[PDB]
């Protein structure tokens, strides 16, 4: 079972660097004489898979999971940037007492 | 998804758009163009613009604000001046003549005709966004199309609104400098559509923004292209916490509850602190509880009016920057303590706080310095009956010599307009005693 | 197998709900990523209790997300372990509610209430056997106090022989952050008392001074604060997901606290708290779990037990230990302060152990006590009520949504007598 | 396999038809001398061996000098010259004129012509006839060729393209007396015929595309897009597609009524597109807005009964139903009760091109609708005032008299439209 699992995520990253191959070729295909409107294609490529704006899951292989609760509308859920900064949950617990 | 809808009505609201929009595009990175910056490619963007900025598949942000004002001649310096290619042309509505400082001419005459013009436009902008929270209103009272014209923008706009939120953001005659004649009867005789047709409104006094400007700033003679930017700057610190993330967030609906006890009572004031020079501001440190105690000092407070001959109603504190909550409860805490601040007996916890990580950003040529936080209060009083019965004497010793009333009555409307908006004034003067008289 | 299924509602119940899932996957060995990396084989017998299997030898937690506004589900999202959530288990909503019960309990709690039910339905009813339900919210704010007594009554009616505990956040006299948080809690514990076995009262003030005092720091962030809150809830359930030689589960704990279905606020307590210098100094033995333990610098409720008196003590150990200490440090606290524990009924303690320790700790308690103490934290509020209430405070808010001002005059009643009868048994 | 062939009367359809075949070449790629420099083009273009293509349009007129510039232009070589019927002495705005008196001269010419060209096509599937109701033209030589090819095609559908009168700005002073005797004509000999008001184009491009001095080529370009939305289905294959038999049958709801309202949207300059973007949700509303229409009346005084809609470019079918949804759920658009489902949906893939030197931008979705609305008795009502207190004194009536028509043809229409107003009326009431 945990191979055919394996087997299914190497499939489905093998489907994505094909589009990425398709993708990089286009735009640099595009992109010859001048840059200046290869934005929509560049936003494109940098949407994500899935309709999400969160945060790629790198060791879950780049998935968006998208968040549509909303009565009848599903509008998805935005993104901001945290001033605040990152811990580390060893520092916290040794700060707390919890060693 | 949470947008926000400003409504800039005259030559003081046309004037506060500009800063204010200057200050938030700086605050996104917006360009004067209209594009995000072109190296700023790198994969990410939080989508915190989309309150203000429009989105266009080309990558322009286009604001969301409408301009409207009566002169033609203060409106074409915008398209003229350096952002030109941001606004849009639609946007922003220009007349033909001018109210000339009166309210019959900018209510019935002349505001009749551009009334579908405008709000063709907002049903535009409003139809564009999911989720409304509500519009925010720039007007001054002294203006003839500030006071004419928006007295029939905020009765038909309930209408075509039922419960949206209306935030008011109101220019309020200085008592002793003025730069007309007839504002009493412009600032009477549109009270009475602000009372029934307003959720919350503020006040700002232009001479007690001078005063803050020569004795805090260190500047010796301010015009009004930085009064804007300390009034925009206001208004960025209200909406950040929509904009930005927060240790506890607050919406334009959460304070409204908590500062409005009474429909006919929704007049609280703001005050904005610190307020340094940048050579001054190296000198102090800025905490949590020296930024808390210019709030409660009515020296630094922007109307003119004191809450120690009044008592306090309710409060509201925005904290923005490196702030702990721990000394923002320890100043709170010890201001409690101080009996020189007084508060009402039914009123036992009167305060409301909100918490934001990003410091505010500053503008190229401004006169605020770089600080690492900063406050907007919004405290509601009882002080508020001080202006209101130093303006109506002022009205009533107008009015008994009939003085200036045929610039109105021959333009439509009748004369009993005058003694129902001195009848009603009377009425809120004795419902904010009878409020104030404890148990 | 007995099962727990969580529920997080408000902004303030999911700020320490994902710090609650934080801890307990660290207990068990979780990583980030949703896998298994841990050392031994004890920590994956029990585990089906919070979490839930799923393809490829992955768990997610049993747990549902409830709030009205998308501003902190972002923050649940984006956070260090967002990722290891379910991402249909989120249940939020286009308006909120702004500190306001009105808004939250009858004009825009009542059409969310049937996604949610939906949501917990569907999960509850895949459980094999399940054991009881475990809620976080405040009662300070619009949502996790408005519709959450709305949860509470809707599933009690719907699963009635069963258990759930509450951990809520009642309001502080100087921390006071809402203006209107009488309204919005006086009329949650009104709803509360009628539905409830178990409740937790976690005050804000509490765990600023034991951040401050005990433990020595400087800058207590909220990220700081519900680590303690957490420290207690995944101590609390140590002994249904780890063999001990006597284990204790919720519900033991529920029928030795309650004597009447009144009386069931308590006050949770954590007894290893020593600050990071003083730890080297500090011998960790029982007896200096048992001091700590009922020191009134440990309590998490904004009362003292000294104007009152005891009425059921509670106590959960963790770690292998020897007993013959736990019962004569008891034994000794109990016939010394005699006169702070009630004597119609002898033996007031419960004593519970659990072999396994947290991580990184050798030895651990958890103290849950029943006192009368608790109604000066109900007459407090309940004085602020009627000083604010007897001159139409804030009511236009209240009375122009439906309910009429007969609800406030039954709240005040319900919540007279229910001090009471605190009064008639001290 | 499908083919149509174009009509065009008068001195306003001949310069139609060269903004129209301007636009159609740049479309379809096809250089002026006719060849190219992959078989969308057999609808319009006949097929010649060497490789050349023949419009299927037939220009006709009764005055030489309007067609005189199309055998000069650019376009000289690329029409046949059979194509182009002229005419000698001309009506001159006479309905009389140009129905009893001369257009028998020339009627056996056209009629034999549009027998070669329906010769070619195997499949014919629709007469498109340009039309104005202004011009003597357009009104009397018009009216006869419908009651000619009423009888000699039975069933093939002729859709039609009126040039309806102005109510308040005039090029001529009888034009309200040519109007009025071509609607008995049109009654019975026409399928389905859009109108069109000249302000209303003139508001819309001196408001929306920022011309303050536009011409009667920048009215052609306008009108030559909404032609091409009709027969972008034909030529262009789409999601789901849309033909000339599927759009006139679910508009008409009794043969009395054919005479719906055309409003294109989005119309924008190349300056404001850049400003703003275009969904197909942000280019809907502009069909309902009573400043955008084409037609100068506002359908808010009326009720909706039959509306039909032409999206063209980057479109998604979900956001088509959910901004279909909102406009149903806004309660200032009204519906009449007996047709609760009153919606009708085409798509095309291609987006639509625009020829340089032109006034609107290119864009990526575009929308066509054409909504039948009881307010059009609004606007006849004004025009029949209008027409009987010029006739209250008898004004003019010497001059179609003493052309061979008798005096009792002017109260036999009079009598006809006031039932046709009367239909109207009963149309709108609620059951
Ligand atoms: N604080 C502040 N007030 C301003 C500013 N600009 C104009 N005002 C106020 O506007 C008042 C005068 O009315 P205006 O806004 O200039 O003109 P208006 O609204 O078009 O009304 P009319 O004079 O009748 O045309 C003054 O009393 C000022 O208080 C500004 O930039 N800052
Ligand atoms: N909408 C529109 N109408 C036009 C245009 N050009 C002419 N017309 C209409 O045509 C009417 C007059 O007829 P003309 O086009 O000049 O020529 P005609 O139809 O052949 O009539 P005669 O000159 O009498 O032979 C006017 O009332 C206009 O309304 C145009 O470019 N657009
Ligand atoms: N202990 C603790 N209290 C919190 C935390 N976050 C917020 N609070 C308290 O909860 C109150 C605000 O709750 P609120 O967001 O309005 O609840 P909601 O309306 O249901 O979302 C504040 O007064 C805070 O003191 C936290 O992480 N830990
Ligand atoms: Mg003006
Ligand atoms: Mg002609």
């Amino acid at each position: 079972e945990l191979d055919y699992c394996r087997l299914t995520e190497a499939l489905v990253a093998e489907k994505e660097k094909e589009f990425q191959d398709y993708a990089r070729e286009v735009i640099e295909l595009e992109s010859e004489t001048t840059n200046k409107y290869i934005y929509p294609l560049v936003k494109a490529v940098q949407e994500g898979p899935g309709g999400g704006r969160g945060p790629v899951f790198v060791d879950r292989g780049g998935l968006r999971p998208s968040y549509q609760a909303n009565d009848v509308t599903g509008v998805q859920l935005p993104f901001y940037n945290s001033q605040g900064p990152k811990y580390n949950f060893q520092k916290s617990k040794r700060r707390l007492g919890f060693t | 998804m949470r947008e926000c809808i400003s409504i800039h009505v005259g030559q003081a609201g046309v004037q506060i758009g500009n800063a204010c929009w200057e200050l938030y595009c700086l605050e996104h990175g917006i360009q004067p163009d209209g594009q995000m910056p072109s190296d700023k490619t790198i994969g990410g963007g939080d989508d915190s613009f989309n309150t203000f900025f429009s989105e266009t598949g080309a990558g322009k942000h286009v604001p969301r604000a409408v301009f409207v004002d009566l002169e033609p001649t203060v409106i074409d310096e915008v398209r003229t001046g350096t952002y030109r290619q941001l606004f849009h042309p639609e946007q922003l509505i220009t007349g033909k003549e001018d109210a000339a400082n009166n309210y019959a001419r900018g209510h019935y005459t002349i505001g009749k005709e551009i009334i579908d013009l405008v709000l063709d436009r907002i049903r535009k902008l409003a139809d564009q966004c999911t989720g409304l929270q509500g519009f925010l209103v720039f007007h001054s009272f002294g203006g003839g199309t500030g006071s004419g014209f928006t007295s029939l923008l905020m009765e038909r706009l309930s209408v075509d609104y039922g419960k949206k939120s209306k935030l008011e953001f109101s220019i309020y005659p200085a008592p002793q400098v003025s730069t007309a004649v007839v504002e009493p009867y412009n600032s009477i005789l549109t009270t009475h559509t602000t009372l029934e047709h307003s959720d919350c409104a503020f006040m700002v006094d232009n001479e007690a923004i001078y005063d803050i400007c020569r004795r805090n700033l260190d500047i010796e003679r301010p015009t009004y292209t930085n009064l804007n930017r300390l009034i925009g700057q206001i208004v960025s610190s209200i909406t950040a916490s929509l904009r930005f993330d927060g240790a506890l967030n607050v919406d334009l609906t959460e304070f409204q509850t908590n500062l409005v006890p009474y429909p006919r009572i929704h007049f609280p004031l703001a005050t904005y602190a610190p307020v340094i020079s940048a050579e001054k501001a190296y000198h102090e440190q800025l905490s949590v509880a020296e930024i808390t105690n210019a709030c409660f000092e009515p020296a630094n407070q922007m109307v003119k009016c004191d809450p120690r001959h009044g008592k306090y109603m309710a409060c509201c504190l925005l904290y923005r920057g490196d702030v702990v909550p721990k000394d923002v409860n320890a100043a709170i805490a010890t201001i409690k303590t101080k009996r020189t601040i007084q508060f009402v007996d039914w009123c036992p916890t009167g305060f409301k706080v909100g918490i934001n990580y990003q410091p505010p950003t500053v503008v190229p040529g401004g006169d605020l310095a770089k600080v690492q936080r900063a406050v907007c209060m919004l405290s509601n009083t009882t002080a508020i009956a001080e202006a209101w019965a130093r303006l109506d004497h002022k009205f009533d010793l107008m009015y008994a010599k009939r003085a200036f009333v045929h610039w109105y009555v021959g333009e439509g409307m009748e004369e009993g307009e005058f003694s129902e908006a001195r009848e009603d004034m009377a009425a809120l003067e004795k419902d904010y005693e009878e409020v104030g008289v404890d148990s | 197998m007995r099962e727990i299924v969580h529920l997080q509602a408000g902004q303030c119940g999911n700020q320490i709900g994902a710090k609650f899932w934080e801890v307990i996957s660290d207990e068990h060995g979780i990583d980030p990523t949703g896998t298994y990396h841990g050392d031994s084989d004890l920590q994956l017998e029990r585990i089906n209790v919070y979490y839930n299997e799923a393809t490829g030898g992955k768990y997610v937690p049993r747990a549902v997300l409830v709030d009205l506004e998308p501003g902190t589900m972002d923050s649940v999202r984006s956070g260090p372990f967002g990722q290891i959530f379910r991402p249909d288990n989120f249940v939020f909503g286009q308006s909120g509610a702004g500190n306001n019960w009105a808004k939250g309990h009858y004009t825009e709690g009542a059409e969310l209430v049937d996604s949610v039910l939906d949501v917990v339905r569907k999960e509850a009813e895949s459980c094999d056997c399940l054991q009881g339900f475990q809620l976080t919210h405040s009662l300070g704010g619009g949502t996790g106090s408005g519709m959450g007594t709305l949860l509470i009554s809707k599933i009690r009616e719907e699963y009635p022989d069963r258990i759930m505990n509450t951990f809520s956040v009642v309001p502080s006299p100087k921390v006071s952050d809402t203006v209107v948080e009488p309204y919005n809690a006086t009329l949650s514990v009104h709803q509360l008392v009628e539905n409830t076995d178990e409740t937790y009262c976690i005050d804000n003030e509490a765990l600023y001074d034991i951040c401050f005092r005990t433990l020595k720091l400087t800058t207590p962030t909220y990220g700081d604060l519900n680590h303690l809150v957490s420290a207690t809830m995944s101590g609390v359930t140590t002994c249904l997901r780890f063999p001990g030689q006597l284990n204790a589960d919720l519900r033991k704990l529920a029928v030795n606290m309650v004597p009447f279905p009144r009386l069931h606020f308590f006050m949770p307590g954590f007894a290893p708290l020593t600050s990071r210098g003083s730890q080297q100094y500090r011998a960790l033995t029982v007896p200096e779990l048992t001091q700590q333990m009922f020191d009134a610098k440990n309590m998490m409720a904004a009362c003292d037990p000294r104007h009152g008196r005891y009425l059921t003590v509670a106590a959960v150990f963790r770690g292998r230990m020897s007993m013959k200490e736990v019962d004569e440090q008891m034994l000794n606290v109990q016939n010394k302060n005699s006169s702070y524990f009630v004597e119609w009924i002898p033996n007031n303690v419960k004593t519970a152990v659990c072999d396994i320790p947290p991580r990184g700790l050798k030895m651990s308690a958890t103290f849950i006590g029943n006192s009368t103490a608790i109604q000066e934290l109900f007459k407090r509020i309940s004085e602020q009520f009627t000083a604010m209430f007897r001159r139409k405070a804030f009511l236009h808010w209240y009375t122009g949504e439906g309910m009429d001002e007969m609800e406030f005059t039954e709240a005040e009643s319900n919540m007279n007598d229910l001090v009471s009868e605190y009064q008639q048994y001290q």
